[PDB]
């Protein structure tokens, strides 16, 4: 079809955009080609085509941002139940939220990177784009700090984030999976991306990400999260076995629980784990 | 009556000679701050209404970075007034052109143009001016004094001292310095009249703070050859009381010499002397900002430390 070359080619010319946001423009841009006139079949045609992407992609942005796309049509049908000048607001609509989607980022960077300190020791995970902002933005005033970066063993990526580290002339160093206790108590804070936002305030992460978590709760250490807002998701797992399947795939990902976490920068401001239950159900998703 | 002070921005002493050839002695930076914009400070701060300035040495250079200052400022609670003349050569010049000129009305301060300082003066002139409305001209002077240990680095010799005081009611019955002796001689007109509440006192700061009468530049006219401070105590002692104000929670000191400098830039560091600190920036100035951070160290902006170098205690 065209659906999962259009979202393979948004991947690609640049590779470092999230699949989320890859995956909104597609649909956008799928929905240029609707022609039929009729509610329900916009709805549908457009549904079929994000869980084809989901099922392409198994990654929890996906999904978040196929739910948060039809929350979006369903307000805009709410408009005047129209669908005769109901597609054209709604395009425009969604172009804003496009635009405003993309510096989502830079946002998240310019509000995080304050509370880095000069002389303080970082404890990041896995490679992530938005910690990467973030650490660019604080060396870029005049800060000066060491980043510990965990070799992520299931896909080598925590070399890739210590790669992308040291090219910013920032002293990395790279440590075990199994080496997160013992270096944490040479850590100041811990600063990590996450993929998906948990109704509670939790966070669905790489699958060493809880126990590192953990860690810092044994030693009062401020553990930071960064996530963009499409990356929350209407999901609350009370374990680890209650995260869906089709998320998890030797998992690729655990659940974190709220209780951990000290507090939450995304594009709509720093956060505490619980303001995002109430951002949610503002939604209404 | 509205509170008034006297400020002899010229040390009729040189000790910075090197230094003080190029530049004057009350304009050198102490943390990045002349030694007057402290004064004026202090002055500004315990309540001084209106202040005037005599120079002699430099005096263009002092007018014009007094002139560049806040306290100029028709936005200033304090008004100064620069008197500029070439023939003055010590304090006693000073004090008989002030009674020539009748600018002073009241209880006035006289403090050096180099004293850094965060006393408050409103107790010690209330009981100034209690003492002098039962003794109506008696009680002419009151020397503020700061209570310290003998072993503190800003006890400097040139400037040490020891008094004979009564304890019943604060009264100086003698007074000295200890620069280069030994063992102290006390006369025995002290033991006079009463013979009871009399104490020596040898902890003890000079400030250089003095809360004056018209009075004493009556008698600075009247006495031709006081030239100083000290002396007219001591001709006064020899013969109207002067008095004393020690305080205990307040700091003060003036610099005199070099070792006083690294002695008051220490404790202006350390915070010895808040408010006034480089975090306050006390001076309003846009080149003088800074912030201070753990371990007493002070940032300013555009500092472009350089990966490697420690800053390990109180620096700026």
């Amino acid at each position: 079809k065209e659906l999962i070359e259009y979202f393979k080619s948004q991947m690609k010319e640049d590779p470092d955009m999230a699949s989320a946001v890859a995956a909104i423009r597609t649909l956008l841009e799928f929905l240029k080609r609707d022609k039929g006139e009729t509610i329900q079949g916009l709805r549908a045609n457009l549904t079929s085509a994000i869980e084809t992407l989901c099922g392409v992609d198994s990654s929890v942005a996906v999904s978040s941002g196929g739910e948060l796309f039809l929350r979006f049509i369903s307000l805009a049908s709410l408009e005047y139940s129209d669908y005769s000048k109901c597609k054209k607001i709604m395009i425009e609509r969604g172009e804003l939220f496009l635009r405003r989607i993309s510096l989502s980022r830079n946002k998240i960077a310019d509000l995080c990177h304050t509370f880095i300190k000069d002389g303080a020791t970082i404890l990041t995970h896995a490679y992530s784009r938005v910690v990467l902002r973030v650490l660019e933005a604080a060396v870029a005033a005049k800060k000066r700090f060491s980043v510990y970066v965990t070799e992520s063993q299931p896909d080598l990526s925590g070399k890739k984030m210590a790669k992308a580290l040291c090219h910013l002339n920032v002293p990395v160093t790279v440590v075990l999976d199994a080496a997160v206790g013992y270096i944490m108590e040479k850590a100041d804070l811990v600063i990590v991306g996450a993929e998906g936002v948990v109704e509670n305030g939790g966070i669905i992460n790489k699958i060493g990400t809880n126990q590192m978590a953990v860690c810092a709760k044994a030693q009062n250490k401020p553990f930071y999260v960064v996530a963009e807002s499409f990356k929350f998701v209407r999901l609350f797992p009370l374990n680890q076995q209650d995260v869906p399947d089709k998320f998890k795939y030797h998992p690729w990902v655990d659940y974190t629980a709220p209780s951990l976490i000290t507090l939450l920068f995304t594009d709509l401001g720093v956060l505490t784990p619980s303001a995002v239950s109430d951002e949610l159900i503002k939604l209404y998703l | 009556p509205p509170l008034q002070a006297v400020l002899v921005a010229d040390s009729f002493d040189r000790r910075f000679f090197p230094i003080s050839k190029d530049q004057p002695r009350v304009l050198l930076p102490l943390a990045n701050v002349a030694l007057i914009d402290y004064t004026l400070e202090f002055l500004t701060a315990t309540g001084v209404q209106e202040t005037f300035v005599f120079c002699c040495w430099k005096a263009a250079q002092i007018k014009e970075h007094l002139l560049k200052s806040k306290w100029c400022r028709p936005t200033s609670l304090n008004v100064v007034r620069i008197i500029t003349s070439e023939l003055y050569r010590s304090l006693g010049d000073v004090l008989r052109d002030v009674d020539a000129k009748a600018l002073v009305r009241s209880d006035f301060l006289l403090v050096y143009g180099d004293v850094i300082s965060n006393i408050n003066i409103t107790r010690a002139l209330e009981e100034h001016r209690l003492r002098r409305k039962l003794e109506k001209n008696v009680s002419v002077m009151t020397m503020i004094f700061k209570e310290s240990s003998p072993s503190h680095p800003t006890r400097c010799h040139e400037d040490n001292v020891v008094v004979a005081v009564d304890s019943t009611t604060n009264r100086v019955l003698h007074f000295q310095k200890t620069q280069g002796l030994r063992r102290f001689a006390f006369p025995l007109s002290l033991f006079q009249g009463s013979s009871d509440g009399v104490e020596v006192r040898y902890d003890l700061l000079d400030c250089h703070i003095s809360i004056c009468s018209p009075q004493v530049a009556q008698l600075f006219t009247d006495n031709f050859d006081y030239q100083t401070r000290d002396d007219f105590v001591r001709g006064l002692l020899v013969n109207n009381q002067i008095h004393m104000h020690v305080t205990a929670k307040e700091y003060g000191a003036r610099v005199s010499n070099l070792h006083m400098y690294s002695a008051v830039c220490a404790d202006v560091i350390r915070r010895w002397v808040y408010p006034l600190t480089p975090e306050a920036n006390f001076t309003d100035s846009t080149t003088q900002s800074c912030t201070h951070s753990r371990h007493n160290i002070y940032r300013g902006p555009e500092v472009s430390l350089g990966h490697g170098s420690i800053l390990e205690e109180n620096v700026l």
